[PDB]
This record gives structure tokens, sequence and C-alpha cells, in this order.
């Protein structure tokens, strides 16, 4: 994570890891003429896609209302024993 | 793909739900899976498309 | 006895049976991009056309209502000029849906041929024309009986159905698939309905009710188990049509031999046909009283002089038999509605007028003899299947009027690519078991699975032998 | 639950033809008659047509396992973990509850 205002080791990161073999990956926190909060909102998304525990209770407050959402979108397969 | 088309039929019968609580929701109130994928905007024309 | 064992074990090795297999509704998609939905005017905004317009419209797709008038439904030309104006200046379809087979109305000047049929002939040709990408759905209402409940089927839509599985082969790509609907519109049904058109594929032939969703398959049916009832007997006279040609003469030798009084045989040319001497010499040997006849059977003033007059007094009619047709081959590319009236002449309107001049004299049963065509579907078939389609619903319409009809399926009679033929006295012996089993749609075909279900998956990717163990033996062996 | 509530209140019957995947005889096991082994003279009734339907991979179970696995097993698992779900709960971090 480069905690910068704008990228600049990113590419030396980026060369250096694809000629290790090694699945690293590299993200930043501000850029050029982007630094209000939702470049910083589109950095914590990027680093919690990556895999990055973010904790979300900060970001979007400790409670409110509970909104209902869709369940899992199950990818069923047909299994079943034959006669 | 298909929980994105689900949210999204999901929310195209809903009379303007409030955003932070949709995002709240989803963040606290589901499990971190192994493939992820994020929305940031700051405006609602964004996020259906 | 051996030979006895051996010979029923083999009839009953090719018998068969359509059937709706109920299947979970499908969760659905999004209806992605734009859909042409295309809609008779006679109909105009009634019951279903708004509501799978609105239907759609919620689906996320943008509806393109086009009514279309009755005559404009026949040219394909003027169709597909249609088609061109409406949608012009505007993204192509992703996809296009057909309410044109709602439409319960014969074609002007050519009384012995449905519009819906006629309507989706041009549809389909038109946006060959065109050449459009848009995959077709063809919607259809009361077309078929997926279990006692429903009323009878028509036959306009069965026809319809008979010509959407023959073009899903040649033309995989354009035509998509057919979904019937209910007799009356409703919005749950609309939704479903546009939920199954926008799937990924599989689900050519299905149905909806309010029951459920079933897809259309089929499915062995042995009769060792089933007891004989009501054994074929035939005691008055037989009228036998197209008895000169090669079905109908080997139908003709089987009354005779056994069960035989009076063999009325009916043919346009009777005897001047190529060997009726013959035919008649070995029928009354057998002794057979024949009569042959010299009269096309569309003609009702012909027919009912024919039953007036040649009928003898002392044995009225029970056993009819119709197995004659006119054999236009065409490909979809090359039709047109004067050819699908002169096919369906013969064969709806001879059925049709034998029915309504009979009711007056008890029948013993009424023999349909449709073609493994309407069934599965061949390519190069287009002019020919909806005609036996419509068999099936006629004798379904007179089954459920109380009436021993049989609309019995064929495949290739010994007088393709991996259907075998049928010998004379095999499929005799068939038939006979299909009518003392009161079978109400037979299907008599014997095929070899190995080679037939790989040919057919490569014409076309299909879920309709899924129930056949060979069917699925041989595409998990390719 | 929203399905329930939409099949009750259009009032629809979900009575329908039994299962056909199933391994049945359908045709082979229907007579009129009330007394026969073996035969029954009911043509319908409620079924869940994708009742053998599963995710195997969502919950670790390998195919062979969940082949030889009984229906009702799976169908609740599934409900469980959707109910779960349903109620803002998430059911990973339910685990030493
Ligand atoms: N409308 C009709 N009325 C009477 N006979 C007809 C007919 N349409 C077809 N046929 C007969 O039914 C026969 C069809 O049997 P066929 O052996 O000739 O070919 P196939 O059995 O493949 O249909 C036709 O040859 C024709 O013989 P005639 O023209 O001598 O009658």
């Amino acid at each position: 994570i480069e905690t910068t205002a704008h990228p600049v080791l990113a590419l030396a990161l980026e060369e250096t890891i694809e000629a290790t073999g090694s699945d690293a990956r590299v993200t930043g926190t501000l850029r050029r003429d982007h630094g209000d909060l939702t470049q910083l909102h589109t950095a914590l998304a990027t680093a919690w896609t990556h895999g990055i525990d973010v904790d979300w209770t900060a970001v979007l407050g400790d409670r409110r209302t509970p909104f209902e959402l869709p369940t899992y979108a199950f990818q069923r397969q047909r299994y079943w024993l034959e006669p | 793909r298909a929980q994105a088309r689900r949210l999204h039929t999901h929310l195209a019968r809903h009379p303007h739900p409030d955003p932070t609580d949709i995002a709240h929701a989803l963040a606290t109130t589901r499990t971190p899976h192994e493939h992820r994928a994020a929305l940031v905007t700051d405006d609602h024309g964004t996020r259906g498309p | 006895w051996r030979r006895r064992q051996r010979e029923q074990s083999a009839l009953d090795d090719l018998r068969y049976k359509v059937t709706w297999k109920p299947t979970a509704v499908a969760d659905g998609a999004s209806a992605t991009g734009t859909w042409l939905v295309v809609v008779p005017e006679s109909l105009a905004g009634g019951g279903w056309p708004v509501v799978v317009a609105r239907a759609v419209d919620q689906a996320g797709g943008r509806p393109v209502v086009l009514s279309v008038d009755a005559a404009d439904g026949a040219d394909r030309s003027r169709l597909g000029l249609r088609i061109h104006e409406a949608l012009g200046e505007g993204p192509v379809p992703d996809a296009v849906v057909s309410l044109l087979a709602l439409d319960p109305s014969a074609l002007p000047g050519l009384p012995d041929v449905p519009q819906a049929l006629a309507s989706t002939a041009a549809l389909v040709q038109a946006l060959l024309d065109l050449g459009l990408e848009a995959r077709l759905w063809c919607v259809t209402s009361g077309a078929v009986s997926v279990s006692g409940a429903d009323g009878p089927s028509a036959p306009e839509q069965a026809a319809v159905w008979g010509f959407g599985r023959v073009a899903g082969l040649e033309h995989p790509h354009l035509w998509a698939g057919l979904v019937d609907l209910p007799p009356e519109a409703d919005e749950r049904t609309a939704a479903r309905l546009v939920g199954v058109l926008a799937g990924a594929g599989g689900e050519d032939q299905v149905a909806l009710r309010s029951s459920g969703v079933f897809v259309r398959r089929l499915v062995r049916a042995p009769a060792s188990e089933v007891p004989a009832v009501r054994s074929w007997k035939p005691g008055g006279t037989v009228l036998v049509t197209g008895g000169t040609g090669g079905l109908g003469r080997q139908v003709a030798r089987w009354l005779a031999r056994g069960g035989a009084d009076h063999l009325l045989l009916v043919s346009r040319r009777g005897v001047d046909a190529p060997g009726a001497d013959e035919l008649v010499d070995e029928l009354t040997d057998l002794g057979a009283r024949v009569t042959v006849a010299a009269c096309d059977v569309a003609d009702r003033d012909a027919v009912q002089r024919l039953l007036s007059e040649q009928v003898p007094s002392d044995a009225p009619l029970t056993a009819v038999i119709h197995t004659a047709a006119v054999l236009d081959d065409g490909v979809i590319d090359s039709l047109s509605p004067e050819r699908m009236e002169q096919v369906l002449r013969v064969k709806v309107g001879g059925a049709v007028h034998l029915y309504e001049l009979t009711r007056e004299s008890d029948l013993s049963a009424f023999v349909l003899f449709s073609s493994f065509g309407s069934t599965f579907g061949l390519p190069g078939l287009g002019n020919y299947a909806p005609g036996n389609a419509a068999l099936e619903a006629l004798a379904e319409q007179w089954r459920a009027e109380g009436r021993p009809a049989t609309a019995v399926g064929w495949g290739t009679w010994a007088g393709t690519h991996g259907i075998h033929e049928l010998e004379p006295a095999l499929a005799t012996a068939a038939l006979e078991q299909a009518l003392e089993r009161d079978e109400s749609s037979p299907v008599i075909i014997d095929i070899d699975w190995e080679r037939f279900a790989v040919a057919f998956h490569a014409k076309r990717p299909t879920r309709g032998f899924e129930l056949v163990p060979e069917a699925q033996a041989a595409l998990e062996a390719a | 639950p929203e399905g329930l509530w939409e099949l009750v209140d259009s009032g629809t019957d979900a009575i329908a033809g039994f299962p056909l995947d199933r391994g049945w005889d359908v045709e082979g096991m229907y007579d009129p008659d009330a007394e026969a082994p073996g035969k029954t003279y009911v043509k319908e009734a409620g079924f869940l047509y994708d009742a053998g339907e599963f995710d195997a991979g969502f919950f670790g179970i390998s195919p062979r396992e969940a082949v030889s696995m009984d229906p009702q097993q799976r169908l609740m698992l599934e409900a469980s973990w959707e109910a779960f779900e349903r109620a803002g709960l998430d059911p990973a971090r339910q685990r030493g509850t």
C-alpha cells in the first residue's frame, strides 16, 4: 500500500513482482486531481477486493436501518442416486 | 455475476432505497467470499448501470 | 413360442410416447436490449399482448409493439417491409416475440390453411430476408395438453408447433423455441414467460400452465404389461383412403389377413393406380370385398355422395383409415402459402370431412397416420410436418368429443441417417397392439440411439431425449 | 417467503404431475381401483422438482458425498443458510455461537 497523494512506485513494485513469480498486489491511496473522500473509499474498496480485512464499521458507521438483501445465488447441480 | 444480477433486480423493485443502508448491509451482514467486487461512486445514477 | 417371444420383445422395443415432464421454474434473468414483439391486428390491445409487453418492460428490456394486419401476415415481402419500417431508425433487436399464433382464423382465399401457420412462416422467412441475428420465440395458446386437466389442443397451433419443431433444426440460430400459454392472460404467467424467454437455452419446447411449467420430452412406453382390451375385430365396411398407395396397400392387406368384410378403398385414381388390379386380386383371394373409388377426398360433395352410394347397406362403416397425402418436399427458404395449401388440403380436409360425414353411424375406430417428423422433426420436412402435427390435435379434439380416434406416429416403412426401416408385418402387429391397448396418440418408430442421438445433438443441442437411458448413454459415450 | 406470499395471494394451485427424473415408473404405477399393491389412483401432488439440485461446492462437500447424501440434509443446509442470511446475520460469523 502506497500512502502517498499519488502512486510513484507502483510501476517499479509491479515490475519487481511480475519478475519474481509472486501474486502480490499493489494499491495507492490518492491520485492527481483526486483527493476527496470518494478516492479514499475507492482505495479502501480496492484494498478489500485484494483481500485486506478493512473494518467497514468505521467507514459506514456502527448501525443503520436493517435493509434486506437477496440471499446468496447458489450455483446448484443435480445429485441423485440412480435406481 | 448472479449475485450482481439478483441485487440489481431486487433494487429495481424498491422505491429509492438509501444507498448508505445498502452499503452497510452488504458490508456487515454478508460473508466475504473469494471473488470480490466493489462499486464506489458519489451519485445514484451510475450504480445501476 | 420362441418366435412369438422374440417378435413381441422386438415390437415393444420400438414403442414410444410423447409427454410433458414437469420442471422447476427457472429463476430468469434481465431482459437485455430491445425486444421486438409482433402481434395480430385482430387481437389489438386485448389480453396476452399488453401483459407480455408490460412484462418485458419490467424485465429491463424495451418493448416494441407492432400490430400486423391479418392480410399483411401472409406475404413475406410485405411483412418484412413492415418489420423494417416499424423497427427502422433504431437498435437491432436482441430477440423477437411472436404472438401471431394466437389468431384462430383461416387464410382468406386458402380456406384449408390456418392464419397462424402462414403468419409464423411469413415471419420467420421475413426475418431470414432481413438478415437479423435476433433469436425468435413464438408463443401459442391451447396448443398442447400437458395432462388430462387441459382442454383438447386446437389444430392450427399444433401445426405451428410442428412447424417450429422442424424449423429449429435447419435454422438453429434464428429459431430459439416455443412457449405455450394458458387460455387466459395473467400477470404471473407473463412474468414467468419473460423469465423463460431470457434463459440461456436448452428449454426449447416448453408450456406454461397454472399448475406450473412443463417441458416436452419423449419416453418409452412398452405395452407388454398393459392388458389387451377391445381386440381389433372390424366387422363392417372398412374405409381406407389412399389404399392404392404404399402404406394404404400394406394396411389393406393387413385388414385382409383376418377380420375382413368389405375394404372400401378410396383414391384419386383408383383403378388407374399402378398396381390396383393386382392388389384387388390378392385382397379378393383373401375374401375381402374390395370396392375402389376414383375421387378426391377434399371435395365434400364427392365423399358425401361416395358414402351415400358406394357403402353397402349390409355393412355399416365402423373402421376408417387415413393414410393419403401428397409428398410435396420443400425447404423453409422456398415455402409459400399455396404449397402449404396443397399439402394441408388432403390430410386436414379429408380428416375433418370424414369425421363430419360420420356421427350418424357408429365407428369402431378412426385411425390417423402421423409421421415421425411431427414428433422428432427432421430437416427438409417444412411443408410436411405441420399437417402431421395437426393430426394429433384433431384426434385429441375428437377423443375429448367422445369418439374412438387414434393418431399413430410412424417412422419409415419398408416400401435417412439413424432411422431404420419398418417391416410390413411387424408394423401391422404394432398397430394392432396400439389399437387394442386404446392408445390415444401412440408413437411407433424404431431407431438406433447410438448414432441417432449424437447426430440429432450435433444438428441442435436439445434435452428432448433425456428420459430415454439409451440416449443418455449414447450422449455420454461421445 | 416472498415467493410463498406471491403464490398464496394470487390463489395459485401448486399441484402438478409426478416427477419423471427420479426413476419412477409413473406410466406403470397408475390404475383407477383403490386396492392394488404398488399402484395409486393419484395423478398429481406437490413436488420439489429441484429437490436433487444442490450447491455442493459451496459447503465443501465433494460430489461423491453429495450423491450419497439425503436430499433432506441438502435442502435443510441451503434453507438454513438462506434463513441466516435473511435475518441480517452473516452465517460464517455464527461459527462457535
Ligand atoms: N386427396 C386424396 N384423395 C385420394 N387419394 C389420395 C389423396 N392424396 C393422396 N392420395 C393417394 O395417396 C397416395 C400416397 O401413398 P403413396 O404410396 O403414393 O406415397 P406415400 O405412401 O409416401 O404417401 C398417393 O400416391 C395418391 O395416390 P392417387 O393419387 O392414385 O390417389
